[PDB]
């Protein structure tokens, strides 16, 4: 999956998040078509109660069907501030796209970071099943053992994300940042 | 007083994951494009830059906000093959063979990407096909050097299923390795599948000869996608989920997508506390924060679909009382373990 953000000079804006599922998808060419086919089957519910590869589950509302289209949970988003648009934002991650997402929000309007330290800071993550609190390296050791006193089951895994964001300045001043987690990306303008 | 610093620019402004295709979006601005016109011609190059994502072949999701306010949702989610089932994917036993829905010819939803391309630009955007095509066209045509990302993809993610198939394995594998970083990636028949995009429009892809080139494929591997299926395809443009944060309004993607449901639910919830003063990193934010994600999680395993498909309850979902009942739930000091958590009862929200 990817995510992309666009904001021209007239102040229109664009959030697009696209995907073949997982990297490379099947990794089949159709043909002498030259273009990679997606696996984005997986993303329904196989089987009532069995996770699919990002540990989410479902039954009837998102089995398999004909001409349906899979439960997804990218989320290309735009925030808006005193009636204009503000935040452009979304990024990969599959189940974890919706907890990445929620980060930059809270990031942004509660601790009032600017998008690159907003998009720096680290992420955590629960999707009840499994029943874990994951985590990325970056999160004080005071915090975790606070956090595990609590119930919490801390697991430390791989990095979440590429958030790939705009802010929109109160002036039409435009502010961006591309993802630590993703080498060789940019965020640029004019 | 500032660690981390954003890239600053007064006009016009790209974010993506690949810079070749950022630059590409950067140029479409400086010529007169708009943000639409910028967005599919960044969305092209990447399908010829970041193939491991960047797609033709794949599906996604677009919001849109104009300069006036309208806010809009473009859904070109990819649509299962007619001749699909619900047990399609399960073993003799009636276990589920992730191998089939991940690396087989079954794996595959027919491709939206290319229709909700030419959807948005149509009716949102100012330029022509071929104009937004052209920068794809010519990456693919004359190529591109490797660099770390793909380099690195192509070794980690693309050594598990590109070399296991023919077509695959001579684009993107050389001398028996994948491409390293350095080498350059050219990908003609990619290319010609744009040049004739561009000439033709969408419906090359949907009933031309790149819906041949797919339709085989599949008949000859045991696939599904039917060039019916192709024919059939096509994006939908739907009003987007939104809701309202300590007076900011957030707009995301409704179903076929459970992240604008989700993330709307989850604020609603958080809304209840004052998480400025936990702060950011602090256990007690955290605490709260992992809590009000899983009764959403919950939520999403029973009420989320194909809105065409099944009746989604959004609205009880993103209602605010609904939120909160699950915020009075959540004890900061002890977390509640998942086993306890089931979806919720939205018949009083409804």
């Amino acid at each position: 999956t990817t995510h992309y953000s666009v904001v021209d000079k007239d102040g229109n804006a664009v959030a697009v998040t696209y995907t073949l599922n997982t990297t490379f998808g099947t990794g089949i060419v159709a043909g002498e078509s030259g273009i990679l086919l997606n696996n984005q089957m997986d993303d329904f519910s196989a089987k009532p109660g069995v996770p699919n590869v990002y540990g989410l589950v479902g039954g009837d509302a998102n089995a398999v069907g004909p001409n349906k289209r899979p439960l997804s949970s990218m989320s290309p988003t735009i925030v808006v501030k005193d009636g204009k648009t503000w935040l452009v934002t979304g990024s990969p991650g599959g189940s974890r796209i919706i907890t990445t997402v929620l980060q930059m929000v809270v990031n942004s309007i509660d601790y009032g970071l600017n998008v690159a330290e907003a998009t720096n800071a680290p992420r955590f993550h629960h999707q009840w099943l499994p029943d874990e609190l994951r985590v990325e390296k970056g999160f004080s050791p005071d915090t975790l053992k606070l956090l595990e006193a609590k119930g919490q089951k801390v697991a430390l895994k791989e990095a979440m994300g590429s958030t790939q964001s705009i802010m929109v300045g109160p002036d039409g001043e435009l502010y961006g940042a591309s993802d630590p987690r993703s080498v060789d990306d940019l965020t640029a303008g004019y | 007083e500032d660690v981390f610093h954003p890239v600053r620019a007064k006009q016009g402004m790209v974010a993506s994951v690949d810079a070749t295709a950022t630059q590409v979006g950067v140029d479409i601005l400086k010529e007169g494009g708009n943000a639409v016109d910028a967005a599919v011609a960044v969305g092209y190059a990447l399908a010829v830059t970041h193939p491991q994502a960047g797609n033709l072949g794949g599906g996604g999701f677009m919001l849109i906000r104009s300069k006036n306010g309208n806010t809009t949702a473009i859904d070109f989610r990819e649509m299962a093959p007619a001749k699909a089932t619900r047990d399609m994917f399960l073993d003799d036993q009636g276990n589920p063979d992730s191998k089939k829905s991940l690396t087989s010819h079954l794996a595959s939803g027919t491709p939206g990407t290319v229709a909700g391309f030419s959807l948005a630009l149509d009716k949102y955007g100012t330029m022509p096909l071929n104009k937004v095509v052209q920068p794809a066209f010519k990456l693919a045509r004359d190529g591109f050097i490797v660099n770390d990302a793909l380099a690195d993809d192509l070794k980690t993610y693309g050594s598990e299923v590109l070399p296991n198939h023919e077509n695959s394995k001579a684009i993107f594998w050389k001398e028996g390795e994948p491409l390293k970083k350095g080498d350059t990636l050219v990908q003609a028949n990619l290319a010609k599948s744009l040049e004739m995009i561009a000439e033709n429009g969408p419906d090359e892809f949907y009933k031309g000869t790149i819906a041949e080139q797919i339709a085989q494929e599949m008949q000859k591997n045991g696939g599904l996608i039917t060039k019916e299926d192709l024919a059939a395809y096509k994006a939908v443009e739907r009003t987007p989920i939104s809701g309202d944060y300590r007076g900011y309004q957030v707009y995301s993607m409704p179903p076929p997508s459970s992240g604008g449901i989700h993330i709307v639910q989850i604020l609603n919830i958080l809304e209840n506390f004052d998480m400025k003063k936990y702060g950011f990193g602090s256990a007690d934010a955290m605490q709260i924060m992992a809590e009000a994600e899983k009764y959403a999680y919950a939520d999403r395993s029973e009420y989320l679909g194909d809105p065409d498909f099944v009746k989604v309850p959004w609205q009880a979902l993103t209602n605010k009382a609904y939120a909160k009942s699950i915020a009075d739930q959540i004890d900061i000091n002890k977390a509640k373990p998942s086993s306890e958590i089931r979806p919720g009862k939205l018949a009083p929200y409804e």
